[PDB]
RNA sequence: AGGACCGAACCGACUAAUGUUGAAAAAUUAGCGGAUGACUUGUGGCUGGGGGUGAAAGGCCAAUCAAACCGGGAGAUAGCU
RNA sequence: ACACAGGUGGUCAGGUAGAGAAUACCAAGGCGCUUGAGAGAACUCGGGUGAAGGAACUAGGCAAAAUGGUGCCGUAACUUC
RNA sequence: AAUUCCUUGUCGGGUAAGUUCCGACCUGCACGAAUGGCGUAAUGAUGGCCAGGCUGUCUCCACCCGAGACUCAGUGAAAU
RNA sequence: CGAUGUCGGCUCAUCACAUCCUGGGGCUGAAGUAGGUCCCAAGGGUAUGGCUGUUCGCCAUUUAAAGUGGUACGCGAGCUGGGUUUAGAACGUCGUGAGACAGUUCGGUCCCUAUCUGCCGUGGGCGCUGGAGAACUGAGGGGGGCUGCUCCUAGUACGAGAGGACCGGAGUGGACGCAUCACUGGUGUUCGGGUUGUCAUGCCAAUGGCACUGCCCGGUAGCUAAAUGCGGAAGAGAUAAGUGCUGAAAGCAUCUAAGCACGAAACUUGCCCCGAGAUGAGUUCUCCCUGACCCUUUAAGGGUCCUGAAGGAACGUUGAAGACGACGACGUUGAUAGGCCGGGUGUGUAAGCGCAGCGAUGCGUUGAGCUAACCGGUACUAAUGAACCGUGAGGCUUAACCU
């Protein structure tokens, strides 16, 4: 339930070796407006693949 | 003797004339195409690698496409192997599948079993649950002891605990062949074979027989 | 599937008459003692399945010698060669378990194709 | 464990799911585009598209069935007068899910679900 | 059928209600009776009968609420569990007449005599 | 009529489960006992520590009781750690 | 010690069903309890249903299940009547 | 026997089987008459035993519905 | 003693052999059946209850047998808390008394979110020497290993009779394990219906909310056991106890010293599963990449431009796969999911209208309406093309095959 010896900062970093964020590294570019977006998502002005889908 | 690769169509019933109503599994066995023959010169053993079914030619990668392009190109859903021992058979992909099972009487069917996920000890092994009500703080389906105090001081390397159940290769042995249909590409065997509907089955003649 | 129900339809029998639950039917079944085989009749009210293809079964409940005998039969089995309509009963539901666990109460008859 | 089963619990009981989807189906029929989460949009597809399919045929019995569902006479009237004949030549797919960003208060994958042929 | 199961009695000299106290055969036979032989104490009897209340003997299960399985897949169930009382040594029926239906699983050896006395098989 | 009966408010606390770094330094949930009486409760008063009070358990006396708490003798004493 | 599942005296007392201040659904009125979104493993907690058997469980019928209302009939040993 | 060590005394009943129970015997280690003796209707969240009903208590677990546990975002301890 | 929780039960076990059963034998005061004793052998198996807190013991009934021990008299950061050693009370006894009993009796709080090791599962990274996509080999490792009864041989051998075989075949069970959902069932708060109280949709009618899914009645798919299939073997090899052949030492005898032949559920294989991180990193098949320079301390590299290949990953639709990762299918050249259509199923004759009746209600339309996770189809909706990662012929030495 409790520890008998303090884990060192080496073992702390070894456990956090998999606690690492991954980036998108590839944004899609819409074909009507040149702005970028997440793949398969609305293009933050209301564009999907070539169509103005949401007016706001 | 070599076997074949089929898929599990499902289970049904064969009503015989005496009213015996034997439970059968239907295995669709399409024609197996010998894509490779392995001998004692290239390898240390003799076998045939076959394929079955079809793939849509866009999910076939270029190494797979070249491997199928050798020895006659009809791509299949996978590749399997059967080791062959004494009899010699010629090395082209067969036209009718189940005609070598037409004269056998019992088969072993290997299939990837249905996955039960993370299963407990009571499901995975046949562990007795503890008491439901006589006291029993928080300990009904949990495992009890897992060892023997200080003298081992450890848990042994084969201890039955919870974990992944199913989703594994498993063979049911000596299943009686009920019907062989060359025209419908069907093998009806008596009983239940591992896996779900549409899963691949390696069906071979019985080694215990 | 399509591969199955081909086997089921080539094993199914087409001589099965129309029955509803609450009907009192008589079922002739083949019984075998030695080398001889004969027909034995089982008569009673029906707690049916509706047609599950080849895997169809009707329950028939009888009172034979003072106690209830409940027997299901597979409809397309070869041991069941004749099912006779006999009485034609009138109930409101599909399974008659509550309407059989009591004794001395019988299903009524109506003539609206029941 | 969970084999060949449909329906998301969405961490609520069945009566709350039914009332929540009655409300959200009424919101979709009212506004013709709403913003919800992605699982609550796919389950909304499963709830809303049978209503438009029911409302393709105009009967008193169908109006009472589509009022027993969604419990809103204005939603029934719109569903049987504007929708229905609008989607009469369509065979399914009356709604479209467009994946959107993420919610600010919690990282919820959002989605706009809308009627496919909006007259706007 | 199972241990502590209270069964009715099909024959006449055997009387009224009995209790299964062992399932004969096997190391741990758990729930067993189709035409199987069980060990019996007697919980209720009649003054006329050949057996008293509280003596151990054998019996064969002739009717079971769980039922039997026919080879074609069909089931023959009964309302209530019944048995025919049998002697300990020779395993002969005590009774001279059998009441109620029996089942065609009961055709081996002495159960020929039981179904010969039985009304419906 | 009744230290009557059943049963809410109210008073209590027999069993079980949960909680045991709790939602809570004793509670919650499902039942449970009394419920016109030796009942229960508000407000105020009185009894003060070898003392009080106790249908009595050494119970209770401010989460403290085989002698309360605070301050002092006091840096008691400690052949013990 | 907390924006704490506890404690805190009195007063008001709607509709329908109901003996009822029980209980259920609602008035007037007030809230959704200051983390959400998914997914649908073990295991834990709180429940629902179970074939056949029916206390074989266990220290022990612990727990659960069961019975449950009004009117009428009927009701034993024993008794301080 | 809230009392008996030997002791699971012995006999009878209950059970297929009963160190507990009930009725006796008296061989009371070591009951006994207001430290009260024996009995006693009613009463008891009292102790032991039996039976009917009832059931997941069990044979022997199976499925389902919710709150967690698992993943994601925000905040963020503890014993040691 | 700045704390190593104590009996018994439950759950889970693991080892020893001084073996309970099964297996193989020697002697018998072994006719046969059935025994007695000893040797070998640990592969598998090795009860349920009544009483008691009990281990044990006795009893009842099974079984092939209900083994003996070690494991902190195995197992309390797994459970219980009946026993035992807290605080209350009483009895018997002792004490004048407070109190006490290797006496009894009733009641009496069992905490811990796992850091390390150890296990059970499941991933990420790098390595395996150009990089990929698959299929394998099998060094190792694990699982499984039980057995009753009946029939034939044969009422034979044997035995005065009674009784009753060995060896060898066949069937059918019990326990156990694996798989599965065709059957029979359970569940099925996502399907349909009945019904109570109340509230609401203006009201009737029809519905909806709440009351445990309000209470129920059935029930699809999935999961499941009680359901249904299958399995533990045969055969080898080397043996233990034991039995021998030939055969001297020792002219004989002698299973042994040389040589040779049998011999068990033990051992190695045979059956099933994992398995090249087997760093000893293996094998086979297939695919892809064969451009310009510049600087240089060269047991060698570094940089710029051009080009990103095989393939993978990411994203999305998802799955009888799954905690998350992983694995599988599909992404418009498309049936991957939802919808839709048709069927199937499951409830049980919807609503509205008409008729009969004073009415509740019944009858006709009508096996109606609704119907899930099922089946067969169908691009209606969503699966966008980029983009990302991964490069540009792959070291040294030696030996063979080549000019």
């Amino acid at each position: 339930a409790v520890q008998q010896n303090k884990p060192t900062r080496s073992k702390r970093g070894m456990r956090r070796s998999h606690d690492a964020l991954t980036a998108v590294t590839s944004l899609s570019v819409d074909k009507t407006s040149g702005e970028k977006h997440l793949r398969h998502h609305i293009t933050a002005d209301g564009y999907y693949r070539g169509r103005k889908v949401i007016a706001k | 003797m070599i076997g074949l690769v089929g898929k599990k169509v499902g289970m049904t019933r064969i009503f015989t004339e005496d009213g015996v109503s034997i439970p059968v599994t239907v295995i669709e066995v399409e024609a197996n195409r010998v894509t490779q023959v392995k001998d004692l010169a290239n390898d240390g053993y003799r076998a045939i690698q076959v394929t079955t079914g079809a793939k849509k030619a866009n999910r076939v990668t270029k190494p797979e496409a070249g491997h199928f392009a050798k020895a006659g190109v009809e791509a299949g859903r996978g590749l399997w192997e059967f080791r062959l021992a004494e009899g010699e058979e010629f090395t082209v992909g067969q036209s009718i599948s189940v005609e070598l099972f037409a004269d056998v009487k019992k088969v072993d069917v290997t299939g990837t079993s249905k996955g039960k996920g993370f299963a407990g000890t009571v499901k995975r092994w046949n562990f007795r649950t503890q008491d439901a009500t006589h006291g029993n703080s928080l300990s009904h389906r949990v495992p009890g002891s897992i060892g023997q105090n200080q003298t081992p001081g450890k848990v042994f390397k084969g201890k039955k605990m919870a974990g992944q159940m199913g989703n594994e290769r498993v063979t049911v042995q000596s299943l009686d062949v009920v019907r062989v249909d060359a025209e419908r590409n069907l093998l009806l065997v008596k009983g239940a074979v591992p896996g779900a509907t549409g899963s691949d089955l390696i069906v071979k003649p019985a080694v215990k027989a | 599937s399509n591969i199955i129900k081909q086997l089921e339809q080539e094993q199914m029998k087409q001589d099965v008459p129309s029955f509803r639950p609450g009907d009192t039917v008589e079922v002739k079944v083949w019984v075998v003692e030695g080398s001889k085989k004969r027909l034995q009749a089982f008569e009673g009210v029906v707690i049916a399945i509706r047609n599950r293809g080849l895997h169809s079964a009707f329950t028939v409940r009888k009172i034979s010698n003072g106690e209830g005998v409940e027997r299901v039969f597979q409809t397309h089995s070869p041991v069941v060669d004749s099912i006779s309509v006999k009485r034609r009963g009138a109930v409101r539901k599909a399974k008659l378990y509550y309407l059989r666990e009591r004794t001395g109460k019988a299903a009524r008859i109506k003539e609206r194709l029941n | 464990m969970r084999h060949r089963k449909s329906g998301r619990q969405l961490n609520r009981n069945s009566s709350h799911r039914q009332a929540m989807f009655r409300n959200m189906a009424g919101s979709l029929v009212r506004h013709e585009i709403i913003k919800t989460t992605l699982p609550k949009a796919k389950e909304l597809r499963r709830v809303v598209e049978p209503l438009i399919t029911l409302a393709k045929t105009d009967s008193v019995a169908n109006r009472r069935l589509a009022f027993a569902r969604t419990r809103d006479n204005e939603i029934v009237a719109k569903l049987f007068n504007e929708l229905g004949p609008r989607f009469a030549s369509r065979a399914g797919g009356y709604t479209r899910i467009l994946k959107c960003g993420f919610r600010a208060g919690d990282n919820a994958p959002m989605a706009y679900i809308e009627l496919v042929d909006r007259s706007e | 059928i199972q241990e502590q199961t209270m069964l009715n009695v099909a024959d006449n000299s055997g009387a009224r209600r009995v209790m299964c106290i062992k399932v004969l055969g096997g190391s741990h036979r758990r729930y067993a009776g189709v035409g199987d032989i069980i060990k019996i104490t007697i919980k209720e009897a009649i003054p006329r009968g050949k057996v008293k209340k509280g003596d151990v003997l054998k019996a064969v299960v002739v009717r079971t609420k769980k039922g039997v399985r026919r080879p074609d897949g069909s089931v023959i169930r009964f309302d209530g569990n019944a048995c025919v009382l049998l002697n300990n040594n020779s395993e002969q029926p005590i009774g001279t007449r059998i009441f109620g239906p029996v089942t065609r699983e009961l055709r081996s050896e002495k159960f020929m005599k039981i179904i010969s006395l039985a009304p419906e098989v």
